[PDB]
């Protein structure tokens, strides 16, 4: 249900086993868990500046 | 014929809290006379059909 | 089958500081090394908490207290002594009433009406020729009927021995009651001390919502009471254990986050001018 634009690359990280969204400092969407295959991939921005 | 399965309270002391539930079957004092867990003038079941 | 206890001794109540203790997480979001300024009911630090103890000199307390904002409750002990809570309003067959109870094979949880003893506890007997602690008494309610709300976990077995030393383990415990929600958050560590809380930090994450839906303004403590052949209403015998109580307040707060998206600090922003 989250929706978003972007890049999509691997990377890892850690989560609490209650958690599933991992926020940021500016409070945008850093991490999440993904559903199928329970990895930890996350998000990149995709423009360029 | 009419059916009568269906109950609804009609008298309280106080307003609900959100998502609140209340079965109690407590004879209303509506007069300055104490009910003693008995109908009559100015004490009412506070269900009704 | 209630029974109500006839050897008890006197006693003044006692009181004792808070630390800085009954922090809980506030939200389930994972947010790392973040120090966040929140309004919320809170504990508030160094506060006026009190002080039960159940020891064998004749004390056992267990008398019922009100839930004006939501409690914290601290349990020192060695042996497994309190074995729950019961909540209500009225405590009696009039109204709605939740139960919680660690029977010692089960942990139980019923949202009924209940018709509760004047003085609720459970028991365990001591047998000499095989030496063994055994749960014998359920001694809380007489009746049960319109029940609303039920759970009972998978089965297991804990131990019941009496063991002499100091007290090992210590539970907190915060108790919310907000928008028919029963909200619980716990926690657990290992100590080796007596008489006191050990003052610190504490570390309390979610552990229970139950949608219960019901009002609340008074609530009581279910112990467990030692039976033996060296003792009926007076042939019974204490633990040895205790449990410390404090109210929540509405106050303000700065929690702070670490990397690996724990609480290790706070700061509660009405105690001193340099908070
Ligand atoms: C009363 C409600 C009650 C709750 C909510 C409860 C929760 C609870 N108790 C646990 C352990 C435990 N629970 C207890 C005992 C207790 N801990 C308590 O909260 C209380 C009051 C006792 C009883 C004295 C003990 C001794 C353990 C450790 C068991 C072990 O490590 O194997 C655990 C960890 C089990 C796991 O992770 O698989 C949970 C979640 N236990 C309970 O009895
Ligand atoms: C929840 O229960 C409490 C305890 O009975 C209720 O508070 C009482 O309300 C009546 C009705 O006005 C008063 O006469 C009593 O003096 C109140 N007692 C206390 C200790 O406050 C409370 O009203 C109930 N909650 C709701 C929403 O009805
Ligand atoms: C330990 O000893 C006690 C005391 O005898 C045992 O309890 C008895 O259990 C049997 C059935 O198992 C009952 O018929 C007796 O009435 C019980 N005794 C009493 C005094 O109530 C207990 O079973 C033993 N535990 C073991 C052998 O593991
Ligand atoms: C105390 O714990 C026991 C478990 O040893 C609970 O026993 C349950 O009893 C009911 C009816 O007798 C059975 O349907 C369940 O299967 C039992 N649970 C088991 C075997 O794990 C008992 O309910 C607990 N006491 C209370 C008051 O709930
Ligand atoms: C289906 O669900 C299982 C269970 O979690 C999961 O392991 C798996 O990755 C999912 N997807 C597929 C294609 O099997
Ligand atoms: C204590 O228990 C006895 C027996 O269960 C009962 O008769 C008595 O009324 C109780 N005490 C009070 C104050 O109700
Ligand atoms: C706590 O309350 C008791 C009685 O209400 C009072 O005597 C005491 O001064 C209070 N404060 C502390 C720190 O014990
Ligand atoms: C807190 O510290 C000790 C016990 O830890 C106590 O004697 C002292 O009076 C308390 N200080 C307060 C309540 O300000
Ligand atoms: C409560 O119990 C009484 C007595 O059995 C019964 O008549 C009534 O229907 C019950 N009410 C509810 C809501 O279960
Ligand atoms: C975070 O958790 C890891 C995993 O155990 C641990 O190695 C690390 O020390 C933790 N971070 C801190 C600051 O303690």
């Amino acid at each position: 249900g989250l929706t978003g634009t972007g890049v999509l690359t691997e990377s890892n990280k850690k989560f609490l086993p209650f958690q599933q969204f991992g926020r940021d400092i500016a409070d945008t969407t850093d991490a999440v868990r993904d559903p199928q295959t329970l990895e930890i991939l996350d998000i990149t921005p995709c423009s360029f500046g | 014929g009419g059916n009568y399965n269906y109950l609804y309270r009609l008298f309280r002391k106080s307003n609900l809290k959100p998502f609140e539930r209340d079965i109690s079957t407590e004879i209303y004092q509506a007069g300055s006379t104490p009910c003693n867990g008995v109908e009559g003038f100015n004490c009412y079941f506070p269900l009704q059909s | 089958q209630c029974v109500n206890l006839t050897t008890r001794t006197q006693l003044p109540p006692a009181y004792t500081n808070s630390s800085t203790r009954g922090v809980y997480y506030p939200d389930k979001v994972f947010r790392s090394s973040v120090l966040h300024l929140t309004q919320d009911l809170f504990l508030p630090f160094f506060s006026n908490v009190t002080w039960f103890h159940a020891i064998h000199i004749k004390r056992f307390d267990n008398p019922v207290l009100p839930f004006n904002d939501g409690v914290y409750f601290a349990s020192t002990e060695k042996s497994n002594i309190i074995r729950g809570w019961i909540f209500g309003t009225t405590l009696d067959s009039k109204t709605q009433s939740l139960l919680i109870v660690n029977n010692a094979t089960n942990v139980v949880i019923k949202v009924c009406e209940f018709q509760f003893c004047n003085d609720p506890f459970l028991g365990v007997y001591y047998h000499r020729n095989n030496k063994s602690w055994m749960e014998s008494e359920f001694r809380v309610y007489s009746s049960a009927n319109n029940c609303t709300f039920e759970y009972v976990s998978q089965p297991f077995l804990m131990d019941l021995e009496g063991k002499q030393g100091n007290f090992k383990n210590l539970r907190e415990f915060v108790f919310k009651n907000i928008d028919g929600y029963f909200k619980i958050y716990s926690k657990h560590t290992p100590i080796n001390l007596v008489r006191d809380l050990p003052p610190g930090f504490s570390a309390l994450e979610p552990l229970v919502d139950l949608p219960i839906g019901i009002n609340i303004t008074r609530f009581q403590t279910l112990l467990a009471l030692h039976r033996s052949y060296l003792t009926s209403s007076s042939g019974w015998t204490a633990g040895a254990a205790a449990y410390y109580v404090g109210y929540l307040q509405p106050r303000t707060f700065l929690l702070k986050y670490n990397e690996n998206g724990t609480i290790t600090d706070a700061v509660d922003c009405s105690l001193d001018p340099l908070s």
